[PDB]
């Protein structure tokens, strides 16, 4: 029952450093060894490097070597992980793992004794955006002529620019959830995010039922909800 | 250095199918290919080692073939969570490589989508800014071409779109386009349009107010 325990998730400046912790318990050695992969938007999978805390033996990938820095705390198990000339693209999620082996790995993979990465962290999501932290404006998107179709009517909330991700939204404090659909937030070039969240309702209700937002932005700090009312739109 | 190119990037199918992922390297790694399972919020999964040997706790369903530089990975009977993305990965030299990763997505029936169109806030306009949001709802496949006109002319680069995830209980997706004008440029025109193209579309469908009645 061996289990990787990463650090919080890290909003970091360009050119900042960040420094992911990972807690090995419990390995049935001292001479474990932990691999570290991100997770990056557009490019896939991806090894950085890997750690022997025993020996503090450690071998990097080219691609990063300069700016990757792993160190170990054997007292407690826990390794740490330190991307230092943060460019925007480094903006991703970044997993520890286990290399199982029955030799210790002391500098590349022995092939014949290894198992792969076969237990990993939560992951550690680390954005890297000069932008600076905001809670959104919410926006209505109003139900109207033009937003019908054959007894239904679709309404929903622009939440319009944040920083950073994630912010939620519940409709109707989630009395509403059947059929309600909120989109990927979307990265503007301004630096801030922004996302739509909408409802499929039936048009004879936008009269009697009330539909309301809530979003909240637990970065900074808002907690707000808009009441989305009907419009009136050209008939033709 | 090798690098790991699989085959499809992405497929659809269904429950039940037979699906097999395909891997080559760029040298000979021998057997030294591990297979990983991965879904969202989730780190990835080990499914294979040594390129066919199973791990402790994956089903049966699950089986690994190749040696040298052509690899595949197989489920033999699809299965409702196995809906995911499955890297390989070579482990012969260092670095460490993966694959691309091969998406795998359920298999519906063509769905046209529902379009509707959105005018901007009152209280956004009072902000200098105008945004206008296209929605199209529940439809497969994923492949949607929206275009935004004003009037009747053509817009490219303020509009910025985003799709759902594939729906849990239809397997449908949804999209959401967003022009983005200014109080200013918005305020020049009458006439927002937004045309829609699908596969499962007889007609490029439009949705599309005239400003200053909405």
């Amino acid at each position: 029952q061996v289990q990787l325990v990463q650090s919080g998730a890290e909003v970091k400046k360009p050119g900042s450093s960040v420094k992911v912790s990972c807690e090995a318990s419990g390995v049935t050695s001292s001479s474990y060894t932990i691999s570290w992969v991100r997770l990056a938007p557009g490019q896939g999978l991806e090894w950085m490097g890997r750690i022997t805390p025993i020996f503090d033996i450690t071998n990097y990938a080219q691609k990063f070597q300069g700016r990757v820095t792993l160190t170990a705390d054997k007292s407690t198990g826990t390794t740490y992980m330190e991307l230092s000339s943060l460019r925007s693209d480094d903006t991703a999620v970044y997993y520890c793992a286990r290399d199982k082996s029955d030799v210790v790995v002391v500098t590349s993979i022995r092939p014949a004794y290894y198992y792969g990465m076969d237990v990993w962290g939560q992951g550690t999501t680390v954005t890297v955006s000069s932008a600076s932290t905001k809670g959104p404006s919410v926006f209505p998107l109003a139900p109207s002529s033009k937003s019908t179709s054959g007894g239904t009517a679709a309404l929903g909330c622009l939440v319009k620019d944040y920083f950073p991700e994630p912010v939620t939204v519940s409709w109707n404090s989630g009395a509403l959830t059947s059929g309600v659909h909120t989109f990927p937030a979307v990265l503007q070039s301004s630096g801030l995010y922004s996302l739509s969240s909408v409802v499929t309702v039936p048009s004879s209700s936008l009269g009697t039922q009330t539909y309301i937002c809530n979003v909240n932005h637990k970065p900074s700090n808002t907690k707000v909800d808009k009441k989305v009312e009907p419009k009136s739109c050209d008939k033709t | 250095d090798i690098q790991m190119t699989q085959s499809p990037s992405t497929l659809s199918a269904s429950v039940g199918d037979r699906v097999t992922i395909t891997c080559r390297a760029s040298q000979t790694i021998s057997s030294w290919l591990a297979w990983y399972q991965q879904k969202s919020g989730t780190a990835p999964k080990l499914l294979i080692y040594k390129a066919s040997s199973i791990v402790s706790g994956v089903p049966s369903r699950f089986s690994g073939s190749g040696s040298g530089t052509e690899f595949t990975l197989t489920i033999t009977s699809l299965q409702p969570d196995d809906f995911a993305t499955y890297y390989c990965q070579q482990y012969n030299s260092s670095p460490e490589t993966f694959g691309q990763g091969t998406k795998v997505e359920i298999k519906r029936t063509v769905a046209a989508p529902s379009v509707f169109i959105f005018p901007p806030s009152d209280e956004q306009l009072k902000s200098g800014t105008a945004s206008v949001v296209c929605l199209l709802n529940n439809f497969y496949p994923r492949e949607a071409k929206v275009q935004w006109k004003v009037d009747n002319a053509l817009q490219s680069g303020n509009s910025q779109e985003s799709v759902t995830e594939q729906d849990s209980k239809d397997s449908t997706y949804s999209l959401s386009s967003t022009l983005t004008l200014s109080k200013a440029d918005y305020e020049k025109h009458k006439l927002y349009a937004c045309e829609v193209t699908h596969q499962g579309l007889s007609s490029p469908v439009t949705k599309s107010f005239n400003r200053g009645e909405c």
